[PDB]
């Protein structure tokens, strides 16, 4: 249930950018749903590589591999490198 | 380092894999890092839009513009629906 995610934590993450001082009430609500969609697609894509390796445990290297295969994940290439 | 709670992240991950699939602790932590990076990436672009529009408070339209501009346009309709339901 996306409504379960803590909005205060989302707001705190947004505010880590020093230029980010004022945030609308609605922005963390949008990010709660976005986080669910993002985690789902990222996990599904990592699991492709888990299954390809005939493993039952999803690993960081599977996530690194998934990131290289989807240009939507370009922003993560140096965060989780192969 | 500020992250969403690991248990919430892990629950969403678990829903995306087979019932008997397993997730390494390190992989949960990795997805935590990635989600915060995602929030920051979108927020940076939304902040620029806000400023360009002569505003100071980053709004829903700024976030949605950022998602569309940065390659996440498919998120826009589901997000609009979710926000509508949330406020109705």
């Amino acid at each position: 249930r996306v409504q379960e995610l803590p909005l205060a934590r989302i707001k705190k993450i947004m505010k880590l950018d020093e230029d980010v001082k004022m945030i609308s009430a609605e922005a963390p609500v949008l990010f709660a749903k976005a986080a669910q969609i993002f985690i789902t697609e990222l996990t599904l894509r990592a699991w492709i590589h888990t299954e390809d390796n005939k493993r039952r445990t999803l690993q960081r290297n599977d996530i690194a591999m998934a990131i290289t295969k989807f240009d939507q994940f370009d922003f993560l290439i140096d965060i989780v490198p192969r | 380092d500020i992250y969403l709670p690991i248990a919430n992240v892990a629950r969403i991950m678990k829903n995306a894999i087979p019932q008997t699939g397993k997730i390494a602790k390190d992989a949960k932590e990795c997805v935590q890092e990635c989600v915060s990076e995602f929030i920051s990436f979108i927020t940076s672009e939304a902040s620029e839009r806000c400023h360009q529009e002569k505003r100071k408070t980053i709004n829903g339209e700024d976030i949605l513009f950022a998602m569309s501009t940065l390659g996440f346009d498919s998120y826009v309709e589901p997000l609009k629906l979710y926000l509508q339901k949330f406020r109705e």
